């Protein structure tokens, strides 16, 4: 038997709950359980259980290069550290191990950009 | 102030020296790792 | 300057049911609640001129907030400093050992950093207001902040000039594209009329190159110059008429145009030639008469600016004699009359 | 369950019980270990009747 | 390599949740039936 | 010798078309996701505000917004996003479920 709540023990690097009950963290919805509620069609649910319920996070993007930014709102910092004066930052939601992701790749000298989606206008 | 955004495509390139002098936000001077409590200012720790 | 600037951003709406009850007011209200007076994309803030083009009420949906964005595309009133450009006044907050910290008062928030060089910690102090030049590029709008970072110096008009050798002519439709800054100086021009004649004169006795024996500086209605003893055979043109004539095409623009210390800066003259007969220590540059024509518009509405920012700030005597120690160190830089 | 305090003030290594059931202490004891060094010790006992889903 | 964001994985690796199911069509406020229905 | 963000350069912005009524293709009959999406988002927004025209009271938001659906009092637009022009455009279908066939959700 076993039963968690909203809040626990955390993993360091990837930011998700613990391993089970022996760690007094999470259980888990693979592989195999994202295939079914992708099957379902059941998009809100993975937002719940694999964003906020794991290591969902908010990851800040510069639209001019598709390079990590830096914004705090309180503390106010708005800056890219690739425009500097061109900044343009848009707040795309994410999870805290694919960012890990990222850098890990980066760290290899494979560098990431990401293209933000174009803003879209009613005509006149 | 920062809207809301989503990823439409991802780009892979391959890094060099300019794109590390650019992104970085530090550069690695010393090897020591703690002065005391804090990590130390230039080593691999850095608060930055 | 002052102009209009087009902008994109991306608002977030915390309540869409609410903010679409009223779009156009409500996003009025957050695109000034947000974007007035701070900086973004290498320009200044100050008004929100409207709305040009928006999306709908897209309902975001990478989470279950339940929160609406929308993609809006304004048109604002901005203030973009110019390289080298000219502030009459600042307020000297920080004087240390290592920098000097004003603030600008007349125009838009600015803060001003002097490099603190050994002949400067000795003069400048806290309380006092002075005129700075700036530098090029130096005038970075880091997004975010309420304030143009700028580095300046003290400023003491030059004694040198440049000369611009023009083979093409002024056409009439780039004519019709300097109408606007010739219309900005009318309106400097009638502003300034209003003033009191005594400190427009002043201001020009302290920042004219050379010194002249009083009441010999100034036709407000005409501008005929000084009457310094006829140094130069030829009359210096008026640059007002000069575009004026050139939309009717009676005059040629084509030559070597220069606006030796001599003239005042204010004013709408300048010397044309035929041939290469200034005494300039730099080469003349070759170039088009859009180029300099834009040029000399350009320094003719910011000298304005400053002799209006200059009457402006100093509405006292007392004041002037307060900053009567910056008025003399500008006066021993002048040139005499030993020529 | 078990106290600990440690000198550098002190920092609290102590022990809880993270299980769902209540236990009761059956036997306690402070033995050696292998290099001769006092450890705690601790056993916990359940009753532990016949209930649904054995 | 340009990777446009499509399918399960690439939004997945990504952090970001597929373009399917109820995420497939898109939602915008019905801004004509509020004015004259709604009050602020 | 430079940096990928040089010559990297934004996806330019897009001017949101909108097929006329009479040329729309896509059913006029709610599917299954649009339905319940339309609920999800109706029910949260509900939770932050309340403001309804149901004629009923309900103690949920989900009770208020599933009535609204059934009741064709929902305040939402369904946008089918047809096409992206590499012009610069995006073709889309404007659906509004006050007016469309409602699926069986049971
Ligand atoms: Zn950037």
């Amino acid at each position: 038997r076993y039963a968690v709540a909203s809040y626990g023990p955390t993993d360091a690097l990837t930011g998700q709950p613990l391993d089970g009950k022996r760690s007094h963290g999470g259980l888990r919805l693979g592989e195999m359980e994202h295939w079914v509620l992708t099957a379902q069609g059941a998009m809100q649910t993975i937002i719940e259980k694999s964003h906020d319920d794991s290591d969902g996070c908010i990851s800040y993007i510069c639209r001019n290069c598709g390079e990590p930014a830096i914004y705090n709102a309180s503390h106010p910092i708005y800056k890219c550290m690739n425009c500097d004066v061109q900044a343009d930052i848009g707040m795309v939601d994410s999870r805290r191990s694919s960012i890990v992701f990222q850098h890990e790749m980066r760290a290899a000298n494979v560098n990431i950009t990401s293209v933000l989606s174009p803003r879209v206008f009613q005509p006149a | 102030e920062a809207g809301y955004a989503e990823i439409a495509a991802v780009q892979f390139n391959i890094a060099g020296d300019n794109d590390h002098k650019r992104q970085g936000v530090m550069e690695v001077t010393i090897s020591n790792l703690f002065e005391g409590t804090l990590p130390a200012e230039g080593g691999i720790y850095d608060a930055r | 300057m002052i102009d209009q600037k087009i902008f994109e951003t991306t608002l977030n709406i915390d309540d869409p049911t609410n903010f679409c009850t009223n779009v156009e007011a409500h996003l009025l209200k957050e695109l000034e609640n947000i974007y007035v007076g701070k900086c973004f994309k290498n320009s200044f803030i100050l008004n929100i001129t409207g709305v040009i083009q928006r999306s709908p009420c897209f309902i975001m949906r990478t989470n279950n907030s339940g929160r609406g964005y929308m993609h809006v595309r304004f048109s604002a009133v901005v203030s973009y400093l110019n390289a080298f450009d000219l502030i009459a006044a600042v307020k000297i907050i920080k004087n240390d050992s290592n920098i000097i910290l004003g603030e600008s008062l007349l125009t838009e928030p600015v803060t001003i950093v002097i490099p603190s060089s050994e002949s400067q910690n000795n003069v400048a102090e806290v309380g006092q207001i002075v005129p700075v030049q700036l530098a090029n590029s130096s005038v970075y709008y880091i997004p975010g902040r309420q304030q143009a970072s700028a580095t300046g110096s003290i400023f003491i008009p030059k004694h040198t000039f440049s000369v611009y050798h023009v083979q093409e002519e002024l056409t009439q439709e780039q004519a019709l594209n300097l109408t606007k800054l010739v219309n900005i100086i009318e309106m400097l021009l009638e502003s300034r009329s209003k003033k009191d004649f005594k400190q427009i004169c002043f201001f020009e006795k302290l920042y004219y190159t050379y010194s002249i024996s009083s009441d010999e500086i100034l036709d407000l209605k005409i501008w005929k110059g000084p009457k310094g003893k006829e140094m130069s055979r030829l009359k210096p043109c008026n640059v007002l008429s000069f575009l004026y004539d050139a939309l009717k095409n009676k005059n040629s623009s084509l030559g070597f145009w220069a606006r030796p210390p001599n003239l005042l800066k204010s004013s709408p003259l300048a010397y044309q030639q035929d041939q290469n007969s200034f005494n300039a220590t730099e080469l003349p540059i070759i170039c088009s008469a859009e180029v300099m024509f834009v040029t000399l518009l350009k320094e003719i509405i910011n000298y304005l600016q400053f002799i209006n920012d200059l009457c402006d700030t100093f509405n006292n005597e007392q004041l002037i004699k307060r900053h009567e120690n910056i008025w003399m160190l500008i006066e021993q830089r002048k040139i005499g009359h030993d020529f | 369950i078990i106290g600990k305090v440690a000198k550098i003030k002190y920092i609290d290594r102590s022990v809880m019980y993270g299980f769902d059931e209540p236990a009761v202490v059956d036997a306690v004891m402070r033995p050696h270990g292998p290099n001769d060094e006092i450890f705690g010790l601790m056993r916990l006992r359940y009753e532990r009747n016949l209930n649904i889903g054995d | 390599a340009v990777n446009p964001i499509y399918g399960i994985a690439a939004p997945t690796l990504m952090g970001s949740v597929p373009r399917i199911g109820t995420m497939y069509s898109d939602i915008i406020m019905d801004e004509k039936y509020i004015t004259e229905n709604y009050k602020s | 010798s430079p940096s990928i963000c040089e010559g990297f350069v934004q996806a330019s912005s897009q001017t949101l078309v909108i097929i006329p009524d009479n040329e729309r293709i896509t059913s006029n009959v709610l599917t299954t996701f649009e339905a319940t999406r339309l609920v999800a988002v109706r029910a949260q927004q509900l939770a932050i505000n309340g403001s309804t025209m149901l004629k009923k009271k309900y103690s949920s938001p989900i009770d208020i917004a599933k009535q609204e659906l059934f009741n064709r009092k929902i305040p939402l637009l369904v946008m089918r996003c047809i096409k992206v022009t590499p012009e610069g455009q995006k073709i889309v279908e404007i659906w509004n479920p006050r007016e469309m066939g409602i699926p069986l959700l049971d």
